[PDB]
């Protein structure tokens, strides 16, 4: 199907038939010496270059080396500078380059390569896909957001274009004008529709607006292997956990971090308030979207398992009991942090991103009545000097219709069944 | 862009390479 060879490769092909075959067989090391020897020998075949650099690519992943991988993306580009380039070996080479650039995460380089397809081959429509999937690995929502809307005046029901628009639009909390978007996406059944993301965010829109047809999306989500149940909606998963959404202290196991923090737990208030009285920047507001109204901010002293040494100095005593506590300040996956909330406030049904953590809520000052917090099917409150344990990939819900403020200590921990292995090797989020 | 409390970004893990 896909055309490599140019004029003067048709004549070689015995050549270059012979090195793949040796790269096909594995013999990965023979291979990358037989495609060098034919780029010496030929330096302008653009397929000899394209066997060394899949050679190349080959090697790092037996490797798993970095460094072997930038001298691959740089000859994928080598590829693309030769004459006579056939174009679909020139998209071949571009692609892989664009894909390996992102998996070492030059995101900005990617962007380049794919910015060059697009010029390139102007009418592929995947490659413009592909394209706006580079803006939303850098963070430019506003660039990837043209890139789809480019797509879908020229291809109104592209299903992948769909998806990925009605996400941006929910990420920039157009809720109701996302919704037909993911819907419609994720129906088209089309390549990169049946991804979690987009049914993550479809019920989780249709949930804001009132419609009672959300957890048919999770409901379908689950069945097709994103969600570990309709409750729990959590992407960056280890399957196998213990999943419920409350959890004893003893359930834990980490009981004296509970008794630490129950037996302390004033001066942990005592350092909340002052910050409060005379630092109160250092607290800052929510940014994921996930009020409907109210105030609500939070002071982190520890996120990603490393320590805020500025934030410590405003809870200096406070970070001193933490670092007895590895479980807690080396959660890679979680923060340490305080949480104020402020009446007629009412935080959306909401999931957090992974399930390999649990999450420690220390009351510090409760109002008697209007706090409480929902996760799953059950609703608990709050009591000052006690610590309550859920499990945040479960759905839970937060309201505060009290006459004064909320004040409360979270504290991350490592899910308990996760080995110490997982714990040191598993990407931070 | 960090996912703290939600799933909010299109990649919540960074790319590091292997
Ligand atoms: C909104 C919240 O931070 C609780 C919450 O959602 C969480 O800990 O994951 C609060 O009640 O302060
Ligand atoms: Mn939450």
């Amino acid at each position: 199907k896909p055309k490599l060879l140019n004029k003067f490769d048709k004549t070689i092909k015995a050549e270059l038939d012979a090195a793949e075959k040796l790269r096909k067989r594995g013999k990965i090391e023979e291979a990358v010496n037989a495609f060098k020897e034919l780029v010496r020998k030929y330096p302008q075949s653009p397929r000899a270059r394209y066997g060394k650099a899949q050679c190349e690519d080959d090697l790092a992943e037996k490797r798993r080396s970095n460094e072997v991988l930038r001298g691959a993306i740089e000859t994928y580009q080598e590829v693309a500078s030769l004459p006579d380039v056939p174009a679909d070996l020139l998209k071949l080479s571009l692609k892989r380059r664009s894909d390996r650039q992102q998996f070492l995460g030059h995101m900005r380089g990617s962007l380049l390569t794919l910015q060059r397809l697009v010029q390139l081959f102007p009418n592929d429509t995947s490659l413009k896909n592909d394209l706006g999937v580079g803006y939303l690995l850098i963070g430019d929502n506003d660039n990837a957001k043209k890139v789809y809307e480019e797509v879908l005046s020229v291809t109104p029901n592209d299903g992948f274009a769909k998806v990925h628009y009605g996400f941006i639009l929910k990420a920039q909390n157009k809720i109701a004008e996302s919704i037909p978007y993911l819907k419609e996406g994720i129906e088209s059944g089309d390549p990169g529709t049946d991804d979690g993301r987009f049914y993550f965010h479809l019920g989780d829109a249709m949930q804001r607006v009132g419609n009672k047809e959300a957890y048919k999306w999770y409901e379908l989500g689950h069945k097709r292997g994103h969600f570990a149940s309709v409750w729990q909606r959590s992407l960056y998963n280890v399957n196998g956990l213990k999943a419920q959404p409350w959890w004893t202290p003893k359930e834990t196991g980490y009981t004296e971090l509970v008794k630490s923090l129950e037996r302390n737990w004033k001066l942990i208030r005592d350092e909340g308030l002052a910050v409060m009285d005379k630092a109160k920047g250092l607290f800052l507001p929510e940014d994921e979207n996930l009020r409907e109204k109210g105030d609500w901010s939070q002071f982190t002293l520890w996120q990603q398992g490393r320590r805020n040494e500025n934030a410590c100095k405003g809870a200096p005593k406070t970070c001193t009991l933490l670092e007895k506590f590895p479980e807690t300040t080396g959660c890679r996956r979680g923060q340490i942090k305080y949480s104020i909330m402020h009446p007629g406030t009412h935080v959306w049904p909401h999931t957090g991103p992974t399930n390999c953590r649990l999450r420690m809520h220390l009351g510090l000052v409760i109002p008697k009545e209007g706090c409480k917090i929902r996760c799953a099917n059950e609703t608990k409150t709050w009591e000052e000097g006690k610590v309550l344990i859920f499990d945040d990939s479960f759905e839970h819900e937060v309201w505060q219709d009290a006459s004064s403020f909320r004040l409360i200590f979270i504290v991350d921990v490592w899910h308990p069944e996760l080995t110490p292995q997982q714990r040191r090797s598993l990407p931070a989020i | 862009g960090k996912c703290k409390d939600g799933l909010g970004e299109y990649t919540c893990t960074s790319l590091e390479g292997f």
